[PDB]
RNA sequence: GUUGGGCACUCUAAGGUGACUGCCGGUGACAAACCGGAGGAAGGUGGGGAUGACGUCAAAUCAUCAUGCCCCUUAUGACCUGGGCUACACACGUGCUACAAUGGACAGAACAAAGGGCAGCGAAACCGCGAGGUUAAGCCAAUCCCACAAAUCUGUUCUCAGUUCGGAUCGCAGUCUGCAACUCGACUGCGUGAAGCUGGAAUCGCUAGUAAUCGCGGAUCAGCAUGCCGCGGUGAAUACGUUCC
């Protein structure tokens, strides 16, 4: 990912522009790891699916350069 | 999961990174030849069975 | 099965030897013959300008002083772990003479085996010397051990 | 007309090439002779065993060898005559 | 002209020895401009020790293939055989120091499970 | 870990290919193809008995030939099994197929339909010896100078499965002029699948 | 000495700037061509001038103190947000993806 | 070598010839064979490969395949996304890189083999420090490309230190592939720079173009190689011997 853009999936843009239009809501259940975290996700309560739940993070200024599957590892250990 | 798994090779996926060579003679992934589109031990018995016009025993 | 035999190359362009070739072929690292031509003959030409002579004969008088009359083999009966002193037939004189320079010289540490090379021969030639010790030594080991013969 | 025959045999190449060569030769088209060209050839080395054995393998080898015929002078008898050279499979005549 | 191939160890040089007072040229370019190494300097030249031809022959060598010490040893094997081709007289020499042998000594094929056409991998049990 | 089959040590010395053609550029399909051919013609043809099919590639045309030890079962009464072979071939492949039928006289030297008769008696309950050692008379009757039958599996004996070696005359493996025949069949028997291995040393080129 | 540590006086400049905190080779030879001592002194064998210009084109560059603390930064950064790259700062485990049943041991 | 020109030469690939203890001498029974010699490119199965006897371990493979029997069946079967097979306190096989002057860095000069390329190989030019990028020649290939070989040799430089050794780890910035590089890709650029100064008991490989070392190539494959499979480059040391394992 270098000059072609960021990346997010649509649908998950799709259901963050709906929330973003009007107001925030509820969690979003979303099992797009793999999408990056534009600035306009900010303070949208999002659940990422680790491989067996839904984890909910809330997203901040910082949070923004990573993805969002950084913010759920999938193996619990001890 | 042999003709499942067969025949979904066989399809078009959604995607091109999706696909994956396969036998063609004897269903399974790990080692096809591209040349032949064979699998490893299928290519081994063919070529022996005087088939597979190229190969014969490797000696130099 | 029987014993089989080597050879080896007879000049050298400058220094015509034969066993200077084979110090050549011995202390090559990594199959590189000209690194080791290169330190031979750089340390040859050290050993020509620090004392005013001519280097082959210094170089043979340090081979005369290492080469080793008595090797001590080994000889274990029960449990005695004796040592058995053996005549060294000439062609191992040479061979354990320039392993005991190449060795000894690479042990000694000075700022580059073009040097140590030339200070081990110089050593040799007055035989007071790093692999001197191990010559002296193999002869007290057979000196020893001399009741086997 | 530069015809590059190539085969995996070298007896049947042979054949098909001296046929090309005498009957081009017998109507003056002055055949350069069958210059042979090298071969490519791939190995193709496989694990004999069915599950384990990384150790135990086989090689198997694929030669094409190629010759190279030239035609020079134009002499149309012999293009009419290579129309109807019917020779096998195994030598892939390309003109 | 007296004309001689020499190979060794995939190095095949053409060497064509003409009336001359000792230039050797190898590749238009002379002995240590492609050559160093002094070693394979004297090595390449002893067939022209043995039997004196020392300043008798320019020599124009076209090399091609192998590495250094190979090409050194197809110069050497092409002057043996311009050079038996010049005078048929001293082969004795020539044959007794070799110099019509062409060292067959190509380098192996590397065998499956191992590591280098002798090398077993190691071994733990 | 055990011997190579002399089939595939001998392609390219004195055996021949039966896939005789040149790669171009659909070498894999070329061969695929033909796979699907040697399938088809072989389960339609078991029952007819052929044992082996050498298919050639000449520019949009296929000439197939075929060794069946008898003619008038697989070209018979001219019309219908012409129809039959090269009508579905022509469909299945997709372009013209020709068809060459080379009849074996001596049925009983080619190892393929040896294994297959060997296979068949199994089949037919004929005990295990009788199968093999009435075919070696067979074969050493039709002119051999040598045949090793070996078949493997649950001879009828359950839970232990024991190979049988019965051979007559020189089988040389390692002689690489030798021209032998070998094959294999396999006999799914009520007790579960007997193996039968056959190669026939029949004479060597000087 | 010149970024608030030392440089050693009987080393070459190009090599003496590399114990700089923040400054290895190229960002070395980036700066002796921008100060032009031609990368062949001692720096026991400068001028006030020609080490005045290597001192404040250093001062032009993100060199001491600036990179220690700004990369804690960083690392106290990813660490707090939550991000699984900094679970593996915190525990001493690889942070670039790498097997850890096996020797990962510059990190415990 | 571009052109005209030539098949001499290399090379290529077909048919040959060729090395058989054949000839000499010696030994031994005169045999079989053995030791040296001459010739010869080749000397005693010339080097290698392929070839793996009857059987042994109820060895391995039901997961390449085919399978007898037993089990499941709106599920022990099938689709879809996400994760995992990359976990990590530990042990343990195989490997790579080093610990350094026969070294490191910087500049110049040369020498290879073998193999791959059609929706693929991709020249040259341009831009970017670089990974690479844009336009595009040629190539279904002894032509064109991958492909600027590397150790090496020759000058400059450091001077024996945890360093001008080593590159781990890591932050930042990039590049390419691909829906997508977070777990979980390779590579580049800047910076940080660790353990390590040749390894206890024990232990492995190799008898010659071998070991050691250096690069190159290809399968697999969009991308991922320190693995494997081949190729060349330089290129050794030793074998008294069968006392012991």
């Amino acid at each position: 990912s270098l000059k072609k853009g960021p990346f997010v999936d649509g649908h998950l843009m799709t259901k963050i522009e709906k929330l973003n239009e009007t107001d925030k809501k509820q969690v979003v259940k979303t099992w797009s790891r793999r999408s990056t975290i534009f600035p306009q996700f900010i303070g949208h309560t999002i659940a990422v699916y680790d491989g067996r739940k839904h984890v909910p993070v809330f997203i901040s200024e910082d949070m923004v350069g990573h993805k969002l599957g950084e913010f759920a590892p999938t193996r619990t250990y001890k | 999961a042999k003709k499942s798994m067969i025949a979904k090779q066989q399809r078009t996926p959604k995607f091109k990174v999706q696909e994956y060579t396969r036998c063609e003679r004897c269903g399974r992934p790990h080692s096809v030849i591209r040349k032949f589109k064979l699998c490893r031990i299928c290519f081994r018995e063919l070529a022996y069975k005087g088939q597979i016009p190229g190969v014969k025993k490797a000696s130099w | 099965k029987g014993p089989v035999a080597k050879r080896d190359v007879l000049p050298d362009p400058i220094y015509n030897s034969k066993l200077v070739s084979r110090l050549i072929n011995k202390m090559m690292i990594d199959g590189k013959k000209g690194k080791s031509q290169t330190i031979l003959y750089k340390s040859f030409d050290i050993i020509k300008e620090r004392t005013g002579n001519d280097a082959m004969e210094v170089f043979e008088q340090a081979l005369k002083n290492i080469m080793p009359v008595l090797e001590v083999k080994a000889r274990r009966v029960g449990g005695a772990n004796y040592q058995v002193p053996v005549e060294v037939r000439p062609e191992r004189r040479t061979t354990l003479g320039l392993r005991w320079l190449v060795n000894y010289a690479r042990l000694r540490g000075e700022k580059t085996m073009e040097e140590r090379l030339a200070n081990e021969i110089l050593d040799a030639a007055n035989n007071t010397g790093a692999a001197v010790k191990k010559r002296e030594d193999t002869h007290k080991m057979a000196e020893a051990n001399k009741a086997f013969a | 007309i530069r015809i590059r025959l190539k085969a995996y045999d070298h007896r049947i190449l042979d054949q098909s090439a001296e046929k090309i060569v005498e009957t081009a030769k017998r109507s003056g088209a002055s055949v350069s002779g069958p210059i042979p060209l090298p071969t490519e050839k791939s190995v193709y080395t496989i694990l004999r065993a069915v599950h384990k054995y990384k150790d135990s393998r086989e090689q198997f080898e694929m030669r094409t060898h190629k010759r190279l015929i030239d035609i020079v002078n134009p002499t149309p008898q012999t293009v009419d005559a290579l129309m109807r050279l019917d020779l096998p499979s195994g030598v892939d005549i390309e003109i | 002209q007296y004309y001689g191939t020499g190979r060794r160890k995939s190095s095949v040089a053409r060497v064509r020895l003409v009336p001359g007072e000792g230039r050797i040229v190898v590749n238009n370019r002379e002995i240590s401009e492609h050559i160093p190494s002094a070693a394979l300097i004297e090595d390449i030249k002893q067939p022209l020790t043995l039997t004196e031809t020392a300043g008798t022959y320019d020599v124009l060598v076209n090399v091609h293939g192998g590495g250094l010490s190979g090409q050194a040893g197809a110069i050497r094997h092409g002057i043996a055989r311009a050079l038996l081709e010049a005078d048929p007289e001293y082969r004795t020499t020539l044959k007794r120091a070799g110099l019509l042998t062409r060292d067959a000594r190509m380098k192996e094929r590397k065998k499956y499970g191992l590591k280098g056409a002798r090398r077993a991998p190691q071994f733990s049990k | 870990g055990q011997k190579v089959n002399p089939v595939g040590l001998r392609i390219g010395v004195i055996r021949d290919w039966e896939s005789k053609w040149y790669a171009g550029k659909d070498y894999a399909d070329f061969l695929h193809e033909d796979l699907k051919i040697r399938e088809y013609i072989s389960k339609r043809l078991s029952d007819a008995s052929v044992s082996k099919v050498e298919i050639e590639r000449a520019a949009n045309r296929v000439n197939i030939t075929i060794h069946t030890a008898k003619p008038g079962m697989v070209i018979g009464k001219g019309g219908s099994e012409v129809e039959a072979l090269r009508k579905a071939l022509n469909s299945l492949t997709g372009k013209r197929v020709h068809i060459n039928i080379l009849e074996i006289k001596r049925a009983d030297l080619d190892a393929q339909l040896v294994a297959d008769n060997i296979a068949r008696q199994l089949e037919n309950r004929v005990s295990f010896r009788r199968a093999q050692k009435q075919q070696i008379q067979r074969t050493m009757r039709a002119g051999a100078q040598g045949v090793k039958t070996m078949v493997s599996g649950r001879l009828g004996g359950a839970d232990i499965a024991r190979s049988e070696y019965y051979s007559e005359g020189t089988v040389p493996l390692h002689t690489l002029r030798a021209d032998i025949d070998y094959a294999t069949s396999e006999a799914d028997t009520t007790y579960g699948k007997l193996g039968v291995k056959v190669w026939i040393y029949r004479g060597e080129v000087l | 000495r010149i970024a608030g540590v030392d440089i050693p006086r009987d080393k070459r400049v190009v090599i003496s700037l590399t114990y700089i905190f923040g400054i290895g080779r190229t960002t070395a030879q980036q700066v002796l061509k921008e100060a032009g001592v031609s990368e062949d002194t001692r720096v026991r064998d400068l001028t006030e001038e020609e080490l005045g210009k290597i001192r404040d084109i250093i001062d032009k560059l993100k060199v001491e103190g600036d990179l220690r603390r700004e990369v804690s930064l960083n690392i106290k950064r990813l660490i707090e947000i939550g991000s699984y790259r900094g679970i593996r700062h915190r525990r001493g485990l690889p942070v670039r993806g790498q097997n850890s049943k096996n020797n990962a041991r510059t990190r415990k």
